[PDB]
């Protein structure tokens, strides 16, 4: 969930 | 406490993944 | 308690 978030970013 | 806090953590990212979803 | 804080974190926001 985290690291998904970070490649949205 | 650590792991406490990884779960927060955890409980953290999965609400993120909610929102996204719904936008 | 961990739902309690998320909740409560949610509130604030």
């Amino acid at each position: 969930a985290a690291a998904a978030a970070a490649a949205a970013a | 406490a650590a792991a406490a806090a990884a779960a927060a953590a955890a409980a953290a990212a999965a609400a993120a993944a909610a929102a996204a979803a719904a936008a | 308690a961990a739902a309690a804080a998320a909740a409560a974190a949610a509130a604030a926001a």
